[PDB]
């Protein structure tokens, strides 16, 4: 199962469904939202209680190997929850069958829905034949059944991260704005340093990133809120010392040649000149 | 690909299909057991017959696999189990004839009843009614009449059926290349081809005789003491040097001797060991008894019980329209479904029976990981022995003091100690000669050491000789008293109880070895220490994958059947018996009889 353009936060996951088993083998378990999923494979199935641990990377089981193989290569999550009532009946739900025995383990991300008798000699024969023995045996799923074969519903999310268009990719929390400050900025993956102000430039709606005759970025649309931000480079001046003759005295004064008396770190008195502060 | 690979393939398909099939069979059985109704029994013979026919039809395929090709022992025993045809390999007429005669036995013996001689309206069956009076009544005539009538009304109806039964069962045994049905029983412990962990069939008789030779003096002293106490309770009825009447032993056939305690109490002026009154005092129900049993299981190291047991099983007597049998039975069903049937009252005997069946189901849960037809005891006696271990350990005062009854200031004088030893010894000892005589008598009936018109004379003569019990009235060839017993007419061997009894004290000593036991074997409790837990668990799960010999040498470190643990358990009580009976005669005379004088 592939999901698209959403968050997959664990908090909302918990309310809808509660997992008795909630563990990501290949990735972080809690941050199901952080991970940026592309062509994710959310694999839903029903297995008996002992088969729940069998279908897991690092542990190879005949039910796992010949029905839904989990080698270490994928990164994924096992999510099991108790569904005994729905998947079992006092008469017995024979809907589910397990391939208890098969010639070879499934390839990674390989499916087999075949119901054809297993050949012990390796040559398939007709089901009525004595030599061929069916691999798919019906699940023992009863309301009266004990934990040994009690039904449980397990989904394993196996995914190749960014092996396709990224689709389940949690949007991070946004430090949306800052005003009149030399800081770093990230316009939706556009990172730089400068002073930020509101922008009175009517960008064409289709284009979002600006540029200048100086070839630098005047302004660009805020992704979170489609409002434009003006960018200017941070202030840089050359400190120049004024002094009388060192013979005359030792006192000095400093000139900051292109900045107003605001941004100077700061000397008792300040005086702003057309030159600088 | 190879022979063993395809054998494993077939056996694993057999596991994965027989799981559901026998689970359906046991579901129908359980529906019959929790609800006795014609629809339930009609469900019972559908899946049960489907299971028997499944075994036969897949044996027709397993027999195609040769047996003498697998070097391994794990799957070779599975092939042996599937290749055993069971009871369906005979001539077409005679196999079904023996089956329907056995079914007729199971019907008539179980539903039979006896009627008042002067009133053909007062008619009652065996259980209850007859066993309760012959366990507590002081009337000679009442007990004698019940004892005679139960063997008269249905024993006659079972005698010709038993006459056909011995012949047809021996023919079935011969068709399966056995000596007799006694050899079939001796073939239950039949492991082969191990060269050191092996066990023959006649060696069963050898061991039983050799380990009962040590019981004979202890049982002789106990028989002398119980004859003296029967003098005390039933004066002017028995010879001081003779044997015992068959209706004064608490039960129908003299099997269980616990009921004699009210009339064989050594020192009645001392506090009682029976805690049924204490259990009534706290107004306990079945649920509290079973939960306390499970807590004691946790204390020794065995796990809690699953949701299915407390969600499915029947624990109290219904009484209402949904009437059902109430015999204590553990039920292995697979699929994590391990159940128990007991209609439990507030009784100390019921407490120990609850522990007994809890131990059986704990054993079943431990070996649940075994293959489906190896999901059973390594032999027949180990299941019962493990079940009785918990009853024996729980019966000690060291466990009652921790239960909550019997306020924890309990004295440790020799008076109540000897009382408890004798109370346990009645059952433990007096069940052994009866087991010996019944098993040997049936073995030689099936073998042919008794002419078919000599069954009863020899049966009662060895009740006199081995058990020291005399029939109060003469019996002709018309009756059949052994067939008037549950295990003879319902296809159950009896030596499994002897193995239970001996392995019971063997496992007692084994579980006290690691439990830092300080006193003699009688005060030993396996509670609160988990080392006995894994020491019994390295038994509790092997199943029929390994023989009982390897398992027994891992448990107690012994190779052969031994009763010396029982002798050392009862040795202080043996000295007490020798001291007490100095004014009486130790032994019994087979010539005396209530009808011979
Ligand atoms: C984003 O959502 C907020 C919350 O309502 C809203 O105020 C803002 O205008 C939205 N911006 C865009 C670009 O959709
Ligand atoms: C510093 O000034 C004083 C007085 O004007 C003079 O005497 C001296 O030579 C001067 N020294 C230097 C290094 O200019
Ligand atoms: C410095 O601040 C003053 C007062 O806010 C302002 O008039 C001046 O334009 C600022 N400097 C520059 C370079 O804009």
């Amino acid at each position: 199962k592939r999901i698209s353009n959403c968050v997959a936060d664990y908090s909302v996951l918990y309310n809808s469904t509660s997992f008795s088993t909630f563990k990501c083998y290949g990735v972080s378990a809690t941050k199901l939202n952080d991970l940026c999923f592309s062509n994710v494979y959310a694999d839903s199935f029903v297995v008996k209680g002992d088969d729940v641990r069998q279908i897991a990377p690092g542990q190879t089981g005949v039910i796992a190997d010949y029905n839904y193989k989990l080698p270490d290569d994928f990164t994924g999550c096992v999510l099991a929850w108790n569904t005994r009532n729905i998947d079992a009946t006092q008469t017995g739900n024979y809907n589910y069958k397990y391939r208890s025995l098969r010639h070879g383990k499934l390839r990674p991300f390989e499916r087999d829905i075949s119901n054809v008798p297993f050949s012990p000699d390796g040559k398939p024969c007709t089901p009525p034949a004595f030599n061929c023995y069916w691999p798919l045996n019906d699940y023992g799923f009863y309301i009266t059944n004990g934990i040994g074969y009690q039904p449980y519903r397990v989904v394993v999310l196996s995914f190749e991260l960014l092996n396709a268009p990224a689709t389940v990719c949690g949007p991070k929390l946004s430090t949306d704005l800052i005003k009149n400050q030399c800081v770093n900025f990230n316009f939706n993956g556009l990172t730089g340093t400068g002073v930020l102000t509101p922008s009175s430039k009517r960008f064409q709606p289709f284009q979002q990133f600006g540029r200048d005759v100086s070839d630098f970025t005047d302004s660009v649309r805020d992704p979170k809120t489609s409002e434009i931000l003006d960018i200017s480079p941070c202030s840089f001046g050359g400190v120049s010392v004024i002094t009388p003759g060192t013979n005359t005295s030792s006192e000095v004064a400093v000139l900051y040649q292109d900045v107003n008396c605001t941004d100077v770190p700061v000397g008792n008195n300040v005086f702003q000149t057309q030159a600088g502060c | 690909s190879t022979i063993e690979e395809q054998a494993k393939t077939f056996l694993d398909k057999f596991n994965h299909e027989a799981e559901d099939l026998f689970y359906q069979s046991s579901l129908a059985s359980w529906n019959y057991n929790t609800n006795i109704t014609e629809e339930n029994v009609q469900n019972m013979n559908n899946a049960g017959d489907k299971w028997s026919a499944f075994l036969k039809e897949q044996s027709t395929l397993a027999q195609m696999y040769p047996l003498q090709e697998i070097q391994n022992l794990t799957v070779k025993l599975q092939l042996q189990a599937l290749q055993q045809n069971g009871s369906s390999v005979l001539s077409e007429d005679k196999s079904k004839r023996l089956n329907t005669i056995l079914n007729t036995m199971s019907t008539i013996y179980s539903t039979g009843k006896v009627c008042n001689p002067d009133n053909p309206q007062e008619c009652l069956l065996l259980e209850p009614g007859l066993n309760e009076i012959m366990a507590n009544s002081l009337d000679y005539n009442e007990r004698l009449w019940a004892w005679e009538s139960w063997r008269s009304e249905v024993g006659k109806q079972l005698r010709p059926l038993y006459e056909e039964y011995v012949v047809l069962k021996n023919e079935m045994a011969r068709a399966n290349h056995y000596e007799d049905y006694g050899d079939y029983w001796r073939g239950d412990y039949e492991v082969n081809g191990v060269d050191g962990y092996d066990y023959s069939r006649g060696q069963l008789i050898e061991d039983v005789e050799h380990t009962f030779e040590e019981i004979k003096p202890l049982y002789e002293h106990l028989h002398a003491y119980v004859r003296a106490k029967l003098m005390n309770a039933y004066p002017s009825y028995i010879s001081p040097i003779g044997c015992l009447p068959a209706h004064l032993l608490g039960d129908m056939w003299g099997r269980f001797w616990t009921n004699l305690y009210s009339l064989t109490v050594p020192f009645g002026q001392k506090p009682n060991i029976d805690v049924t009154d204490a259990m009534v005092d706290q107004a306990w129900d079945a649920q509290r008894i079973f939960k306390e049993a499970e807590k004691f299981f946790v204390s020794v190291g065995l796990p809690n019980m699953t949701q299915g047991f407390w969600e499915n099983s029947m624990l109290t007597d219904p009484g209402n329209v949904q009437k059902a049998v109430c015999h204590p039975t553990a039920w292995d069903l697979g699929k994590g479904d391990f159940r128990i049937l007991m209609c439990t009252k507030v009784t100390m005997d019921d407490f120990l029976t609850a522990h007994h069946e809890m131990g059986h189901i704990q054993y079943d849960m431990a070996y649940a990981a075994q293959p489906f037809l190896l999901r059973n005891g390594a032999n027949e006696g180990f299941h019962e022995a493990v079940g009785e271990i918990m009853s024996l350990s729980a019966a000690t005062p060291k466990h009652l003091k921790s239960i909550g009854l019997l306020s924890p200031d309990f004295q440790e004088d020799n008076e109540t100690e000897i009382n408890f030893l004798l109370k346990q010894a009645l059952t433990i000892v007096g069940t052994l000669p009866f087991t010996y005589m019944l098993e040997k008598w049936r073995w030689m009936v099936f073998k042919g050491e008794i002419p078919k018109d000599q069954w009863m004379k020899k049966w009662w003569e060895m009740k006199r000789e081995i058990v020291g019990v005399v029939e109060p009235v003469p019996h002709d060839e018309t009756y059949c008293d052994p067939a008037s017993l549950f295990h003879v007419s319902n296809d159950y061997s009896f030596i499994r109880y002897y193995t239970r009894t001996l392995y019971q004290f063997q496992f007692q000593e084994a579980l006290c070895q690691a439990a830092k036991h300080e006193g003699p074997l009688h005060k030993c409790d396996i509670s609160n220490s988990t080392e006995a837990g894994q020491k019994l668990f390295n038994m509790l799960r092997l199943g029929k994958s390994e023989p009982w010999t390897l398992a027994l040498e891992n448990v107690v470190g012994a190779k052969n059947m031994n009763v010396r643990p029982l002798l050392n358990y009862f040795e202080p009580l043996f000295t007490w018996l020798k001291d007490q009976n100095k004014n009486s005669f130790v032994g019994w005379s087979t010539d005396w009889s209530p009808y011979a004088d």
